[PDB]
């Protein structure tokens, strides 16, 4: 499907997103945006099926919601990705849907998190993620050091999802690209008039 | 109609044959046992085969009847038996079934039998048994065996039946368990074994 | 019988002979979920009073549920009818996990072997579907007649007069267990480790290992 | 009013031209019969220091005792009557419990309290069963949300204190807290202060005797409620010793 | 089967649809409209199979009700995707229904394109029945991704005539709904592409073929 | 009065008078005295019945293995609590296998009892429980309430004139702690006489015992071993 | 027999008990399918705090058991009047959960490691994916099992109630063999210790690949 | 379904209606002194036929409802209302998680046509009608009626119209069927018929 | 008001109070333990001889060995023994044989007191019952015989009276009634203490008399067996 990565930032993340998800030759989704929100503490880029995905977003937005307001002081993103995790336990031999979330709480600090399809929640440092989109393994490895400079990252995102959509077939047309700081998210689109074309295969 | 509870009606009194067996037909788990069970004076019954579902079934029948002939000084009919397992045992269906149960007892309308099976078959006949092998049995005994046999006469015809029944039949580790109910009591005449009966006649 | 597919197997093989009041249980001690046995400590054979010992063996998931089951079903048991654990307490608990197991196939065998609180010994046998019956002679596993056979021609004495002209004692039980299970490796391959057999009285249990011969 | 077969003390549905609620209100006399319970809040934990009633002469501890755990970093400390207490600790521990499981962060402090004080309020409202006749502090120290401090009352209200008092001697106690600054301030410190406080305050007739409890979850437990050790309960109990002198 | 377009453009949305409501690839009517007009607000386009797109623009609209009268705001597309999403996984992802909820809020008209996935799915512009792609792919042609109202109109009528042209599923009159949020213009002939010959021509017979014996009333 | 219409009805001072009137229905129950060293919990109690040319049925009730209780109340009551005890204390068993806390289960019935004294137009239950119980903490010997409130004693009297078998209690508070089991059931039966008048002096017969601790599980001695701790004997102690 | 089709699989961990210790080598490294999702993944859980427990087969499916454990445990302690988590009680209560999922044709698959000190007693039990419950004297999970344990037993028959020391050398050991006989493996492995302490488990730590062997 | 053996020849002098005795299971028969024709009141019968458990399930259900509507109106329950209620518990009974087709065979007396039968197919549709067989047989035997129909038919000829058919079933027909009970019902009594 | 669910200063409820008073209305019932078995009797006491005396029963059986009198309303008790009725077979279905005396009457009992008249649910009662049951016969164990009372406190006896002469009659059975007077003697002993409660001599259709004995089942004594009691008495 769609590309999607997150590489952890200097205490906070820096995002990378594609933007069609493709069943085959149809094009579930023409269109698709995984920068937007699903809290303003915390972000997720969805990968897999357009529905298995879209089902699981709706649910941790909704819980998510109720908590900030509650508490009174917002809710940490460690939640967010326990809600997700609830559902695909009921889900992990039917649907399966690969939900990489990040962003940052201001309460406890920073949190880059991977739930997966299968139920589980861990802590990486940066995690890239689709069935298709597993094709960059060496650049994920070559890119991401530990605490890498803003930079840095920044470059090794938009480069890396480049890699996919040539590579890949799921993958294709505009890179939708965020970095995200303490509480502020900021998109930035990168054209699809400039792609790094691959170079002699044959 | 097949074995393993069976019932033959007479006016004098019902023969109830059975079988004592453990597991399938292709071997034994024990030698000693006696599946036969009694769950009131009114007849014996007892199957094999799928051995839960029988003793399930027959046990509700069994508690349901009890209780309403015990409490209400009224004796309960082979129709009654027959309706309660019948009534019990298609709800019950799809947590396995197996029931071979015969159903005896004298009423207003003179000696009713009633052969109730795990299909939901009630049914009235010469000579019924539900269960496996007797299905053959049924042939035989039919030429040998009157409306109305006395219950000495009676005895001497099961002795023959299965005598020459145990040279056909290549099942071990039985015993054939003989009983002849007089109505709402329930005695058991012998439990002869299948293969002393064979050398006697 | 069945090949282990609805619960897991974990293979062992009971045999059982009842005398007059000793009544001797045996089955492989081990643990077993997996091809591997895990360790040769087990927990399948639990009393519940010096007169009632039972044994629930293969699946090693369906051997832990029952069993602890079986001691709450005691307790209640003294409580209520006033009788202590015994007889009384083993045929009442065939029916309830006999019916629980059956419609998605039973793979355990439980084996209530003891004395009634009023006296006599029964040694009790399921199939898996319930049947209570007491016996002379016992087979239960999958080879649910490989040992049966021993316990007819040597304890019933039919057509034999070579293991005893009558009927064994309790010297000659404990003798012929070590045997019976030094033969038994012989002809099952599905064991590892060691054989246990305990030998249940009311007035004594018995515990012994033997070696996998 | 009192005495009567219809509404008043029967309901709690019942207004009056005043708007009164006279069961919620006998309800809040109940917390005030048995001695005080006192919570103070640190920038670094909450120190409990409770009055233990000894009501009998066969005492072991921890019997009839007033602190629970609702969560592992949330102490509960009851006052009023223990009866209330025990059916509201187990609707606290359980609201806690789930909220672990889920989340998997420890409980907001100002979101367990919101939902034991609209149980407390569900059934103030209600003419159809009587309120809990116990007032209650739920204290906790955690990083991923602070130190906090709240306190819930018989009517079913949630409000944060940086320290409270619960029971007969609150309106003289409360005022001690004032004297202090206790909003910045080790929790080793504060321990010394509710120890003095409390002996100070406790005479024959509020209770008999007592026996004093005293409970960490600050800095000094590194998070977790737990009672104090035999330490620090006995220096603190000798300062409220030789204060009393 | 159907084709059914709907559009976001410079104006408000414009609608297009042939005719033809079928059972299948076959029709089981000639007459009526496929785009349907609902209350005055909502207009909802349909593609893919017939069954089960009717009833759930049906079901929709009883929810979209209640939500636009208490709230007393104007029905949002995004906020139309959500219901549709929910209703669908009720249901348990039965039938096939493309569905084009397209409704004008108080800030710009807003079209989404929501398919039987039960996706959260923002277009750009969209065209759906038949494959989503295949329709889908028409928009990025023609339009230059903008364009002024009345040539979005005459271009959106355009490819959907081409669509009816190259797949003869589609019969009978194609028409355009002009749909704000409180006027429902539906032009029944916006093109008409195709019509059959006249029905001029007999086919009855006087009663020597089959005859009658029996006339009455009963009472 | 009308501070005890319904167990909703509050007193200006603010409690309920039916959940106190309630313990004046223990008081009316027999007497039973809990005890605990460090190795039994010991609990001794009187039976009472109409027959007396039969044998008493025993007011030790089996909960667990090592759980057992003695009632002083109503009778219904205790055996209706007694029940949703026996439930959990055999579930507790199945599946968590420990030799289940007295401290837990006895907040469980705390919960319980809650419901019928917060419920309108209901009376409270006017039984007050001891329970011993042994779990691998060592034993404790716990007072229930007709509240809910529990004490965690060393020695605990409630029933008929209780104060009488206290100023025992109090007088050998701090013997029952090194105790062995013997020792136990000795100090509860000279407690247990107490409460009745001077001139009564118990028989077996009417007393029932239910031991618990490290060395046993759970047996009852209706006169089984009953004879010896009798012996030795004291008549009311003043 | 049956077990799921396994995405993320943990897999051999061992599990051997010294006087009031045990020394365990888990993999830290949990391989989806193929990729390694996470190489840095912690299959030890924190029961209370003389308890640990390690788990393998699905990792998914582990996740599942630590939720039910640790909501019961977290009411349980704190209070600690007599009530709180014990080594009985968390060994048992987790072999009912899995019981429980035993019933249902689907069951949640992974085989635990319990090394816990109770009210008075040093216990290392092993819990199985559908149930039972034992004590153990070394036992292996998931691959550990079919794979490495019964050489591992042969060392331990002279001398079962061996030091730290002599099972740390075994399981640093055990990675090179690991690598060389299964698969999805990786050389950064955790190292994991339940003393009377807490439950202790740093970091993945490694040694050599050793697969460069070749000599016959 | 049908491949059971039913005829019912509807006359205002008699109604003949016959059944074989015949439910086997296995390889015997368990039934074959039992009458295959139920009585739900003593001038009402309801004829169960499908499969041999499903006949006797059909029956007792069926007889308490008759019985019932006759003590709650005070009066012999109408024909048409009670053939239509019998339609309507055997469809609602076909929704029940057990899939029951089963065939009644309706006798009733009506205020007209006299004496009267109502026939049901098993499709589980209740059909006014005269000339009618049930089972596999229906197909040849409403044939048969059909070349030489009467509907006031006298008892002497409808034992001329059963012979041509019995001979035939004894050959041609895999129900050579000996085992039979025969009835005529007048509008009080049932009377027996010879059996061939 | 005050409701009825209160406690009084008394310390009992109301509602139970009244109760016992209920067993005190009706009709007396003996239930005597021997050794030798277990006897019930009761007084038909009748008013007509229109009525037929073996229609009008206040003994019922619990289980097929064991018979049970019961006392007070005769109404309120006969929901208790239906309900008893069930649970005895239902034993044999589990157990695999027949229930005790002890068993089930202490299942019964826990249904005795369980009332709140408001906010409680239907399925659950509103006010106590005002039966006493005297539960006879011989089980397993023995003869045993049980008495059950309103207030739910079951107790095992050899001798009870209950109904209008309750504390007198039961008082008067300890004094003849022991372990050292036979079967045919207890017989004897309740058909004296009978007399007073009744308002006519005693006569074979003014009792009825069942006895449990060991090793036979529960017999409803014939008109000869009444008879041969009645001549001695």
């Amino acid at each position: 499907t769609t590309i999607m990565a997150v590489q952890f930032d200097g205490g906070v993340v820096l995002g990378a997103d594609s933007r069609t998800t493709t069943g085959s030759y149809i094009a579930n989704r023409v269109t698709d945006k995984l920068t937007p929100i699903h809290d303003h503490i915390f972000c997720c880029r969805s990968g897999s099926a357009a529905d298995t995905q879209a089902v699981a977003d709706a649910v941790t937005y909704q819980l998510g919601f109720h908590s900030i307001e509650l508490n009174e002081p917002p809710l940490v993103h460690t939640a967010a990705s326990l809600f997700k995790e609830m559902c695909y336990r009921y889900r992990e031999d039917l649907m399966a849907g690969i939900i990489i979330a990040g962003w940052d709480p201001q309460e406890g600090g920073q949190v880059y998190s991977v739930p997966m399809g299968g139920m589980m929640v861990r802590q990486s440092f940066a995690i890239g993620g689709s069935g298709s989109s597993y094709i960059y393994g060496y650049v994920d490895a070559t890119y991401r050091e530990g605490m890498t400079k803003d930079e840095c990252l920044q470059f090794t995102a938009n480069a890396l999802a480049l890699a996919m959509e040539r590579d890949g077939s799921s993958g294709g047309v505009i890179r939708l690209a965020a970095i995200q700081q303490s509480g502020v998210e900021r998109q930035v689109l990168l054209g699809d008039q400039i792609p790094k074309v691959t170079i002699s295969t044959l | 109609t097949t074995t393993l509870a069976f019932k033959f009606q007479h006016g004098v009194i019902v023969a109830a044959d059975s079988r004592a067996t453990a597991g399938p037909y292709i071997a034994s788990q024990t030698v000693k046992k006696v599946i036969e069970i009694n769950p009131y004076l009114l007849g014996t019954m007892a199957g094999g085969a799928a051995d839960c579902s029988f003793w399930e079934r027959l046990l509700a029948r069994q508690c349901r009847i009890y209780e309403l002939r015990n409490k209400e000084r009224i004796s309960v009919a082979a129709a009654s038996k027959l309706l309660a397992n019948m009534v019990y045992q298609y709800k019950g269906m799809g947590l396995s079934m197996g029931t071979m149960i015969c159903g005896w007892d004298k009423r207003g309308p003179g000696l009713y039998y009633v052969d109730s099976e795990g299909n939901r078959i009630s049914g009235t006949a010469f000579s019924v048994g539900s269960g496996s092998v007797y299905a053959f049995g049924v042939m035989d005994r039919g030429y040998s065996y009157d409306l109305q046999v006395e219950e000495a006469y009676d005895l001497a015809r099961r002795a023959i039946y299965q005598a020459t029944y145990r040279d056909a039949y290549s099942g071990g580790a039985v015993n054939l368990y003989h009983v002849r109910e007089d109505g709402w009591i329930r005695v058991s005449s012998d439990n002869v074994a299948d293969l002393h009966d064979k050398y006697t006649s | 019988r069945f090949s282990p597919y609805a619960f897991n197997g974990g293979t062992v093989l009971a045999i059982a002979g009842e005398d007059f009041s000793i009544v001797a249980s045996d089955t492989r001690l081990s643990e077993g979920f997996s091809i591997h046995t895990r360790d040769s400590p087990k927990c399948y054979k639990l009393t519940d009073k010096t007169v009632i010992g039972c044994s629930g063996f293969h699946g090693d998931c369906l051997t832990l549920t029952k069993i602890i089951e079986a001691r709450l079903k005691m307790y209640k048991h003294s409580n209520n009818k006033a009788m202590t654990t015994g007889a009384i307490a083993a045929m009442l608990s065939t029916i309830l996990y006999s019916r629980r197991f059956f419609p998605y196939y039973v793979y355990n065998i439980i084996e209530g072997l003891d004395e009634e609180g009023k006296g006599a010994v029964y040694s009790f046998d399921p199939v898996g579907s319930y049947q209570r019956d007491s016996f002379k002679a016992g087979g239960s596993a999958s080879a649910m007649l490989q040992p049966l056979l021993d316990n007819q021609v040597g304890f019933k004495n039919m057509q034999n007069v070579e293991h005893v002209p009558l009927t064994l004692d309790r010297a000659m039980r404990l003798v012929k267990d070590v045997f019976i299970s030094a033969a038994e490796r012989d002809v099952y391959t599905g064991d590892a480790l060691r054989i246990c057999i305990v030998t249940k009285e009311g007035i004594r249990e018995e515990t012994v290992p033997l070696r996998k011969d | 009013m009192s005495s009567i077969g219809t509404g008043y003390d029967l309901s709690a549905s019942t207004f009056s031209p005043d708007g009164r609620v006279f069961q919620v209100e006998y309800a809040m006399k109940a917390v005030e019969n048995s001695s005080t319970a006192i919570g103070i809040r640190c920038k670094d934990g909450v120190v409990f220091g409770v009055e233990k009633l000894v009501l009998s002469k066969l005492y072991e501890e921890g019997s009839n005792k007033r602190l629970f755990n609702v969560d592992r970093h949330v102490g509960m400390a009851v006052a009023g009557l223990l009866a209330d207490a025990r059916s509201l600790a187990d609707i606290a521990r359980e609201e806690a419990s789930n909220f672990r499981s889920n989340f998997g962060y420890n409980i907001p402090l100002k979101h367990l309290a919101d939902r034991v004080a609209m149980y407390v309020h569900a059934y103030t409202l209600y003419s159809a069963v009587r309120p809990f006749g116990c007032s209650f502090m739920l204290g906790s120290y955690s990083v991923n949300d602070g130190a906090q401090l709240y306190m819930i009352d018989p009517s079913g209200v949630s409000y944060g204190y940086w320290g409270c008092a619960i029971g007969k001697a609150r309106q003289a106690a409360k005022t001690e807290i004032e004297k202090l600054q206790m909003k910045e301030m080790t929790c080793r410190d504060v321990v010394k202060e509710v120890a003095k406080i409390i002996y100070i305050v406790h005479d024959e007739v509020k209770d008999k005797a007592f026996e004093l409890e005293l409970s960490w979850v600050g800095e000094l437990t590194k998070g977790r409620h737990e009672i104090v050790p035999k330490d620090v309960r006995e220096e603190a109990e000798k300062y409220a010793k030789e204060s009393l002198k | 089967t159907t084709i059914a377009g709907v559009v976001y453009k410079d104006g408000i949305v414009l609608g297009a649809d042939t005719r033809a409501t079928e059972g299948m690839v076959v029709a089981d009517k000639n007459c009526s409209k496929i785009h349907f007009i609902s209350p005055n607000i909502y207009c909802c386009g349909a593609g893919t199979a017939a069954d089960t797109d009717m009833t759930t623009q049906l079901i929709s609209s009883n929810l979209e009700l209640h939500s636009l009268t208490t709230g007393r705001l104007p029905r949002v597309v995004t906020a139309n995707r959500m219901l549709k999403q929910m209703l669908f996984r009720y249901q348990g992802y039965i039938g096939a229904a493309l569905v084009l909820g397209g409704v004008d809020v108080t800030g710009p008209h807003l079209y989404s394109i929501y398919p039987h996935g039960s996706t959260d799915k923002l277009p750009y512009v969209t065209m759906g029945s038949g494959s989503l792609a295949a329709m889908a792919v028409f928009e990025d042609k023609f339009r230059p991704d903008m364009e002024e109202e009345e040539a979005k109109k005459l271009v959106s009528e355009a490819i959907a005539a081409g669509i009816f042209n190259d797949l003869g599923s589609g019969s009978n009159i194609d028409l355009c709904v002009i749909s704000k949020s409180k006027l429902d213009f539906l032009r029944p002939y916006s093109v008409p592409n195709k019509k059959g010959t006249r029905f001029g021509r007999y086919r009855c017979e006087k009663g020597t073929t089959a005859v009658l014996t029996e006339k009455v009333t009963p009472l | 009065n009308q501070y005890d219409n319904d167990v909703t009805v509050w007193s200006p001072q603010g409690r309920i008078h039916q959940i106190e009137y309630a313990m004046e229905a223990v008081k009316q129950g027999s007497a039973t005295v809990g005890l605990k060293s460090k190795t039994h919990a010991v609990l001794v109690a009187l039976k009472r019945a109409q027959s007396e040319l039969a044998a008493h049925q025993k007011k030790i009730l089996h909960v667990d293995n090592h759980i057992g209780i003695s009632i002083a109340g109503l009778t219904a009551d205790a055996r209706l609590l007694c029940n949703f005890m026996r439930q959990e204390c055999l579930d507790s068993r199945f599946v968590f296998d420990r030799p289940l806390p007295v401290s837990r289960l006895v907040s469980l019935i705390g919960s319980k009892t809650q419901i019928p004294t917060q419920r309108y137009g209901r009376r409270p239950y006017g039984v007050g429980l001891l329970i011993a119980g042994y779990d691998d903490m060592g034993p404790h010997v716990f007072q229930t309430c007709p509240s809910a409130n529990y004490f965690d004693c060393r020695a605990m009297s409630i029933g008929a004139r209780s104060q009488s078998a206290r100023t025992y209690l109090e007088r050998h508070m701090s013997e029952f702690m090194q105790c062995n089991l013997d020792e136990l059931v000795k100090h509860g039966l000279r407690a247990l006489r107490e409460t009745l008048p001077a001139e009564q002096d118990l028989t077996t017969k009417n007393v029932s015992i239910g031991i618990v601790g490290k060395d046993l599980e759970f047996t009852i001695y209706d006169d089984d071993d009953v004879s010896p701790f009798l012996d030795g004997l004291e008549e009311r102690p003043q | 027999t049956q077990n799921p089709m396994v995405t993320g699989t943990s897999v051999l961990g061992v599990k051997f008990d010294c006087g009031v210790v045990i020394a365990a080598d888990m993999l830290g490294s949990y391989g989806s399918l193929a990729r390694f999702r996470n190489i840095s993944r912690i299959m030890r859980v924190n029961d209370s705090t003389m308890l640990g427990a390690s788990g393998d087969y699905a990792d998914f499916q582990y996740l599942k058991q630590v939720l039910g454990q640790m909501v019961i445990d977290e009411e349980l302690f704190g209070d600690g009047h007599s009530y709180s988590p014990r080594a009985i009680h968390s060994w048992l209560t987790r072999a009912m959960y899995s019981r429980r999922s035993k019933m249902n044709p689907l069951w949640n698959t992974k085989v635990i490691g319990g090394y816990a000190g109770g009210e008075s007693f040093l216990g290392y039990v092993d819990m199985l994916g559908v149930a039972y419950e034992a004590p153990s004297l070394a036992t292996g999970y998931g691959a550990y099992l079919a794979q490495p344990l019964l050489r591992e037993v042969l060392e331990k028959q002279p001398v079962l109630s061996q030091t730290e020391a002599r099972e740390l050398v075994e399981r640093c050991m055990r990675v090179l063999y690991y690598r060389d006989a299964r698969s999805y493996n990786r050389f950064q492995v955790a190292t994991v210790t339940e003393k009377g302490v807490e439950i202790e488990g740093p970091l993945s730590a490694q040694t050599n690949w050793d697969i460069a062997h070749m000599i016959s | 379904m049908e491949y059971l053996i039913g005829i019912q020849g509807p006359d205002y002098v008699l109604v003949a209606s016959d059944r074989v005795a015949a439910s086997n299971i296995v390889q015997m028969k368990d039934d074959h002194d039992k009458m295959f024709k139920m009585s739900e009141k003593i001038l009402l019968l309801c004829v169960g036929e499908a499969g041999d458990t499903v006949q006797f399930a059909e029956y007792i259900q069926k007889n308490v409802q008759l019985y019932k509507m006759r003590n709650g109106y005070e009066l012999s329950p109408t024909a048409a209302a009670n053939f239509t209620r019998r339609n309507l518990a055997d469809c609602l009974r076909s929704r029940t998680p057990y899939h029951v087709n089963l065939l009644l065979a309706g006798y009733d007396e009506h205020e007209g046509p006299a004496l009267y039968y109502m026939d049901y197919l098993a499709a589980l549709a209740k059909a006014p009608f005269a000339a009618h067989g049930y089972g596999a047989f229906l197909t040849l035997s409403i044939l048969d009626r059909y070349y030489t129909p009467t509907i006031s038919r006298e008892r002497a000829v409808e034992l001329l119209r059963k012979c041509l058919e019995e001979l035939q079933k004894r050959f041609i027909l895999n129900l050579p069927t000996f085992s039979v009970r025969v009835i005529d019902k007048d509008g009080i009594h049932n009377l027996e018929n010879i059996t061939f | 008001d005050r409701g009825v669910n209160t406690f009084s200063p008394e310390g009992r409820l109301f509602q139970v109070e009244y109760a016992i008073e209920g067993h005190k209305l009706g009709s007396t019932a003996i239930g005597i333990q021997t050794s030798e078995g277990v006897c019930l009797a009761v007084e038909k006491r009748i008013t007509s001889p229109l009525m037929e005396p073996s229609s009008i029963e206040k003994i019922v059986e619990i289980d097929a060995h064991i018979g049970c009198a019961m006392s007070g309303l005769i109404a309120d008790a006969k929901t208790l023994i239906d309900k008893a009725r069930v649970e005895t077979q239902n034993h044999w279905f589990t157990y695999n044989e027949t229930m005790t005396v002890e068993s089930v009457t202490q299942a019964v009992s826990n249904l005795a007191l369980q009332f709140g008249e408001e906010d409680a649910d239907p399925g659950a009662m509103s006010r106590p019952f005002g039966v006493a049951l005297l539960f006879g016969g011989v089980d397993e164990k023995g003869p045993q015989l049980f008495h059950m009372d309103p207030s739910g406190t079951f107790v095992q006896c050899d001798a009870r009276a209950i109904g209008s002469a309750s504390e007198g009659a039961q008082s008067s059975l300890q004094e003849v009634y022991h372990k050292s007077t036979t079967l045919k003697e207890a017989i004897k002993s309740s058909l004296i203490i009978l007399k007073q409660v009744m308002e006519e001599k005693l006569n074979a259709t003014n009792i009825e008399l069942a006895t449990v004995q060991p090793g036979q089942n529960f017999h409803m004594f014939t008109k000869e067996e009444l008879e041969e009691v009645i001549k001695d008495i």
